[PDB]
């Protein structure tokens, strides 16, 4: 049991009407009429302007309030010599050697 | 846009298991209605493929030979 | 061009791709023998260890009893 | 069960639906291309083994017992196409489906860029606008007592004739828009 | 106040005398210009409130309600003025009085020194309500709806005339300032209870507390976009702030009566927001979405922490914003597709884009995205509440998934899905309504920047 | 991991706890035990900013190795030799460790030897 | 719209049934009203309380979404049963099996690793050995009062 | 054998499984094609007043328009107060308020006590 | 990427495919060929086929369509109004 002419022709009439329709989709390609309206520029104005923004606020507007930026004081070994004073650690203790 | 398509004689039951499955079926009494539209995978490029210690080991042998050479370069240029 | 459509056949391959992967397989294993020749240790074994019963009596304070 | 045409499904149709659903969870089943096709004939030769039957309550509960085989022996996860419901690509580019009325509401400036698709558009809607009332005419007088009995609908027949209600099916969106 | 009172009062003969076609665009403009005089009630202090004269003062508290009632009035003019353009005329003027003298009758209530006069503006501010929901109303039951909030009111708020005529009586005064200074404890007396629920129950009423909420989805529902936006986002409040007031007045006898009304809020904000889940009303769900809101400000208050205040006019502030956007999304899809049915307009996104984002922004507000106003303002409840008790935690928690669990769910239905077939009626976005909904929604997102002014007269 | 078969599916009596351990006093059949020695300062082990696990017995190596990392940068691989020298060092403390842990049941059996004996002596 | 096209109360009688029935647009037989336990059903219908995605996706639907045709009676619940919501899809097991095997499974799991954590593992060695009397004055322990000094002896 | 299928609430039995599907009676092929039509007059009614080019607008739904007002509004008119309403509403109406009610009392008792006495630990809690 | 289909090249794949079929003749198969009068197979063979194209084209084709399949034209019909084809 296959289709019976009255669907197979409904079928068929909406067939080349939906293809009718279809290529009725395409454009000319006069379409579409739109109406008439340097090399480093991406690492300068995307970099550098923010940068100086930011260091400039950090510098004079975030540093100068107290306690907004705490910084961690740097690892000392024995043996290490300090910019700001100028005393030399001591070594540490002769090595017990094991191996 | 049309793309042709090539012959249809070059697909055969045979070169593939699908031959054997044929005959067990036979043994039992019933064939294979769909040899060749099967036996496109078979054949051609896509046969005999590399079992799993084969797909491992990809390129294993230019490897080892850069090793050999690396290994000789620094065991001789430490001297 | 770009690689045209083909029908149950295998599809053409470029040497680009095959290099690439050839290349990146040989790297691979050479980096993997390179430092198993020269680490050999977190794999295979790093420090003895030592049986724990067979440890001599003497250096370990139990009395003869 | 419940179908656009019919009121009911036939044993022929169970047995069919049946036949395709038992085929394509034991090609689930059966990865592999040879034991999927090995399988399918010895299918095939199990289903043609009752085909010959004359009595219908034995193909009743024949038919019964097979259901709840395929129910008992069915994969977990079937395989589902992309584009079938349950599949992973199914109605995805369904988001995508501008209906076309909306192109009646753009504005001059915006349609002023494509003027010869729009005028096609005006001749579209302007064959519809005069073919509704004699589909409508159609319609009406096919029709019989107490509305039509099943869903389908008759085709066009005089000459000139556009089908009834052909707009929301002939103007459907594409599937790739 | 007088700087206020007299531009509103010149504002009601700037109505009764433009021409026919010029109405809307002179209000609008002199109600702009009055929003932005109204920013001079900002020179506040953290130990003192800003007084005027003897009958009006503005703390920390009164001044953030004050600015969003005068701001919200021109949002009430761009939102009504559309589906009244078939009107007489004199309906329409008549219309924009009763809008009107509602907004100076809320900008007098909040400045109210003394309580006595607190309450008779309070009682004022049901007439013009009133007037709206039974003649502008769209539906055929909007007179149940005006029946039921006025007979609510008045029978709250008439023991709380007894309460305060008693209170004046007895102790000399009713100045909120006086009363500050002269405040006397309560005993856990029968008389005591009785003056307590005589001085809470109007403001429960109001609010709604869980119970007596039913006023809500009906008077929410029926009334017209400028009546469901003065109540769902200023009378609330107003029962708020006046909670605020009286609670200072009944010390000590609160922690050991609010016991049940706090739990009757700390279940019933659940259940309500599980009605969400199954409602098929978009306004109901809305007004429901309120009644939770308030029902968290009812427990804030109630406990009366510090942290609490603080969370309440916050959340106070956020949820009348967002509950006045959401009413006017609302109002924008029902004159779109004319009907309030949420299941029916559906897979709006994909004609329109606009809508759809600012609904996203709106639902994003609604279910408290930090850090956004409504999130901090829960915040501060959450952690005050936590300090109250612990297991409470879990019936905060809960609702933290349900109100999400309906919010993005309006978000999905009206928006997400495949597009109605015989629905063709959906225009383009109207620039009024986008400009209405970015007046509602960048004032949000800019005081996320400096919340410090609307969290409440004690920071 | 026989010793979790000794302790549970065997008697419990003899293997010792982990939790409570020695339970000994050290001063058995060990006459003039030595003390093991600090290397590093308190100071110089304080200031260097150990973490408080690592702060066992071998952190002189361990603030060699860390000095080293910091001065060789960025040939992070150029000094693994102290790198080794800290394992070493490491693993010579769990060796001590697992000589106390045999020493410990090696006294407790030889307390239920001495229980024994009583039993089958008196 | 109209007031007769509206529900109104529970029909009890056959004619009322078959107006009621020609209202909601079904037969007279498969019209089943909830019944008058007083709860404020009305004369709505009794669906047989399926999910919209056991309706076949294949057919084309009015709304495709809903899978339910235009004018169709829908269920009391139907807001419960849309497809982003609870459903009734039927389960390749049985759901008692199912439940049980879950718990089952959970609760073994769980007895499990409560004996493991009564029995625990560790390798045979002595505990961490620390200096400074198990490091006293790095726990935060207060440098004035001097507590009980453990030391630690060679092995 | 098989394991039977048994449905519940939560999972229905499957379509094909179901015996009334294999029933050839004369009665159920009059409801079905009864139904047919039924299904078949409203799909028409439906495109009937869908493909019309003067309407542009809403097409009406009575049956969502009908739910609608069945939910909302049809609920109180027809409600009658009998025993199961009545312990239905006294089970979940009152009853968790008085559970979470006397749970809460016991723990703020419980934590006032605490603090009263001096033991619980409050050394850090300044906001509140 | 997707490159578009012409009802040509869906025909000569629908051939194609019927073409390798070992219960059918390269012969007497044309386009206008009905499966069991003028072609004389079964209606299991009918509903396999209809499966072997829904494993060729990567789409499954309901049943309720699937009945009606019955001809080497009417499966371009249905494989043309399902892919859009001739935009
Ligand atoms: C005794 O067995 C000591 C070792 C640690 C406890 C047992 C760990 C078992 C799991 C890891 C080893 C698996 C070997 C296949």
């Amino acid at each position: 049991s296959g289709y019976t002419p009255d669907e197979k022709l409904r079928l068929q009439q909406l067939r080349e009407l939906r293809r009718r329709w279809l290529k009725d989709q395409e454009l000319s390609p006069r379409e579409p009429v739109l109406p008439p309206r340097r090399h480093s520029i991406f690492a300068f104005t995307h970099v550098l302007i923010p940068v100086w923004i930011i260091h400039y606020y950090l510098k004079y507007h975030v540093t100068t309030k107290p306690y907004t930026i705490v910084e961690k004081k740097p690892r000392i070994f024995p043996g290490d010599t300090i910019l700001e004073t100028g005393e030399v650690i001591p070594p540490m203790k002769e090595f017990p050697d094991q191996h | 846009s049309k793309m042709e398509l090539p012959d249809y004689k070059q697909w055969k039951i045979e070169g593939t298991p699908l031959e054997t499955v044929q005959e067990k079926l036979a043994a039992r009494g019933l064939r294979d209605p769909w040899g060749r539209n099967e036996a496109w995978r078979y054949m051609g490029g896509f046969a005999n493929n590399v079992s799993f210690v084969g797909a491992l080991l990809k390129g294993f042998k230019w490897g080892f030979a850069a090793f050999v050479v690396a290994v000789g370069a620094e065991y001789y240029l430490e001297s | 061009a770009h690689i045209e459509p083909r029908y149950r056949q295998f599809p053409q391959l470029t040497r680009s791709q095959v290099i690439q992967a050839e290349f990146f397989s040989a790297t691979m294993w050479f980096w993997i023998l390179w430092r198993f020749w020269h680490d050999s240790d977190a794999v295979l074994g790093h420090f003895p260890y030592p049986d724990p019963s067979q440890w001599t009596d003497e250096e370990l304070g139990i009395p003869p009893d | 069960a419940f179908l656009p045409s019919a009121a009911y499904l036939t044993h022929q149709q169970k047995v069919l639906q049946l036949y395709k659903r038992a085929l394509r969870h034991l090609e689930s089943r059966c990865v592999h291309r040879d034991k999927y096709r090995y399988f399918a004939c010895l299918l095939r030769a199990r289903f043609d083994e009752h085909k010959n039957e004359k009595d219908m309550v034995k193909a009743t509960q024949l038919l019964r017992e097979a259901e709840k085989e395929f129910w008992h022996g069915q994969h977990p996860q079937p395989y589902i196409f992309p584009e079938s419901p349950g599949g992973t690509s199914y109605e995805r580019y369904e988001c995508y489906k501008v209906p076309e009325w909306c192109l009646d509401d753009w504005h001059p400036s915006e349609k002023a860029m494509y003027p010869d698709y729009f005028a096609k558009r005006e001749q579209w809607k302007k064959l519809r606008r005069e073919s509704w009332e004699r589909e409508v005419k159609q319609l009406q007088e096919e029709t019989p007592v107490g509305g039509p009995r099943t869903e389908a609908l008759p085709p066009a027949r005089k000459q000139g004739d556009l089908p009834p209600l052909w707009w929301h099916i002939v103007t459907r969106p594409r599937e790739r828009p | 106040m007088l700087k206020y009172i007299i531009p509103t009062m010149m504002l009601m003969p700037l109505t009764w005398l433009s021409k026919n076609s010029m109405i809307w665009i002179n209000t609008t403009l002199h109600s702009l210009l009055i929003s932005l005089t109204s920013l001079l009630l900002l020179n506040q202090f953290g130990d003192n409130s800003l007084n005027f004269s003897l009958t009006f003062f503005s703390d920390s508290l009164s001044t953030p309600l004050l600015i969003l009632t005068m701001w919200l009035l021109p949002l009430m003019l761009m939102a009504s003025q559309h589906h009244l353009s078939k009107e007489n005329l004199a309906r329409k003027k008549l219309f924009i009085s009763m809008l009107i003298l509602l907004q100076l009758f809320l900008i007098m209530t909040f400045t109210a020194t003394e309580l006595i006069f607190f309450y008779i503006m309070f009682e004022a501010t049901l007439v013009p309500t009133l007037i709206i929901i039974t003649r502008w109303g769209n539906q055929t039951e909007r007179l149940n709806a005006g029946l039921y909030f006025l007979f609510y009111t008045l029978a709250g708020s008439l023991p709380l005339l007894v309460a305060l005529i008693y209170i004046q009586n007895t102790m000399g005064s009713l100045n909120f300032l006086i009363l500050q200074y002269w405040v006397q404890p309560m005993p856990n007396s029968w008389s005591n209870t009785f003056m307590w629920l005589a001085c809470m129950m109007a403001f429960m009423v109001k609010m709604p507390l869980y119970g007596l909420h039913l006023w809500l989805p009906k008077a929410h529902v029926e009334a017209p976009i400028a009546g469901s936006m003065v109540l769902a986002a200023i009378l609330l409040k107003l029962g708020g702030y006046g909670m605020m007031r009286i609670t200072l007045l009944l010390n000590p006898i609160t922690d050991f009566m609010a016991y049940p009304f706090i739990m009757l809020s700390l279940w019933g904000m659940i259940m309500t927001s599980s009605i969400c889940l199954r409602q098929t009303d978009l306004k109901s769900l809305i007004a429901y979405s309120s009644v939770s809101h308030m029902a968290l400000v009812i427990v804030a208050i109630l406990i009366q922490t510090p942290w609490s205040y603080m969370g309440a006019t916050a959340l106070m502030i956020a949820h009348g914003l967002t509950s006045s956007m959401l009413f006017c999304l609302a109002n924008s899809n029902y004159e779109r597709v004319h009907s309030r049915t949420m299941i029916l307009a559906r897979g709006l996104q994909t004609l329109l884009p606009l809508m759809a984002a600012w609904w996203l922004l709106a639902s994003l507000t609604n279910l408290a995205l930090p850090p956004s106003i409504n999130l901090i303002g829960e915040l501060f409840v959450v952690m005050s509440t936590f300090s109250w008790s612990n297991i409470t935690i879990i019936l905060m928690g809960l609702n933290m998934v349900i109100t999400a669990l309906y919010s993005l769910y309006m978000l999905i239905t009206t928006q997400r899905g495949k597009h109605t077939h015989h629905i063709n009626n959906i225009l383009p976005s109207f620039t009024r309504e986008n400009a209405l909904m970015s007046l509602h929604m960048l004032p949000l997102l800019l005081l996320s920047l400096n919340p410090k002014i609307i969290l409440g007269p004690l920071y | 991991g026989a010793h979790l078969a000794r302790r549970y599916l065997g008697d419990a009596s003899v293997e010792p706890e982990p939790l409570r351990m020695p339970t000994f006093p050290p001063d058995y059949g060990f006459p003039e035990r030595k003390e093991r020695e600090m290397v590093a300062t308190q100071q110089e082990m304080n200031d260097a900013q150990l973490v408080l696990q690592q702060r066992d017995y071998c952190a002189h190596y361990l603030i060699r190795f860390l000095k080293c990392k910091r001065d060789s940068f960025p040939n992070f691989l150029a000094c693994k030799h102290e790198q080794h020298d800290w394992d070493y060092c490491e693993h010579l403390d769990y060796v001590k460790r697992m000589k106390e842990f045999e020493r410990e049941r090696r006294l407790l059996q030889r307390k239920k030897r001495r229980e024994q004996r009583e039993a089958d002596m008196a | 719209i109209t007031k007769d096209m509206l529900p109104g109360p529970y029909p009890k009688t056959p004619e009322e049934r078959a107006a009621a029935a020609k209202k909601y647009n079904m037969r007279v037989e498969d019209y089943e009203p909830y019944p008058d336990d007083g709860m404020g059903y009305g004369d709505y219908p009794k669906l047989p309380d399926r999910s919209q995605q056991e309706r076949d996706p294949w057919y084309d639907w009015d709304h495709p979404d809903l899978r339910l045709n235009w004018g169709e009676p829908m269920h009391w619940d139907l807001d419960m049963y849309i497809r982003n919501r609870v459903d009734t899809s039927p389960t390749p097991v049985n759901w008692n099996l199912m439940c049980k095997h879950l718990f089952g499974f959970v609760a073994f799991m769980l007895f499990m690793f409560w004996v493991g954590e009564t029995y625990p593992t560790y390798q045979p060695v002595g505990p961490k050995q620390y200096p400074y009397n198990n490091l006293y004055l790095e726990r935060g322990g207060d440098p004035n009062k001097e507590p009980e000094p453990v030391v630690h002896y060679e092995i | 054998s098989f394991p039977k299928y048994e449905p519940s609430r939560l999972a229905s039995l499957p379509t094909t499984l179901d015996p009334a599907e294999y029933d050839i009676s004369s009665e159920t092929r009059k409801a079905q094609a009864e139904r047919l039509a039924i299904r078949s007059r409203l799909k028409r009614e439906y495109q009937l007043q869908y493909n019309d080019p003067s309407r542009r607008g809403v097409v009406e739904d009575p049956a969502l328009i009908r739910w609608t007002c069945a939910r909302s509004a049809n609920v109180y008119p027809n409600f009658r107060p009998n025993t199961k309403t009545s312990l239905l509403g006294a089970l979940f109406g009152i009853g968790p308020l008085i559970f979470w009610y006397y749970v809460f009392k016991t723990d703020r008792d419980r934590k006032e006590k605490l603090i009263q006495e001096g033991k619980l630990d409050r050394t850090f809690n300044i906001s509140y | 990427d997707a490159p578009p289909l012409t009802l040509e090249g869906i025909k000569d794949r629908v051939l194609y495919v019927l073409k390798l079929y070992d219960k059918i003749d390269p012969e007497k198969l044309s386009v206008n060929s009905h499966f069991m009068k003028d072609l004389g197979l079964d209606s299991l063979d009918q509903v396999e086929i209809i499966m072997a194209m829904e494993d060729e084209f990567g789409f499954e084709i309901p049943d309720i369509d699937a009945e009606k399949l019955m001809c080497p034209q009417e499966i371009v019909d249905y494989i043309a109004d399902k892919k859009d084809v001739y935009e």
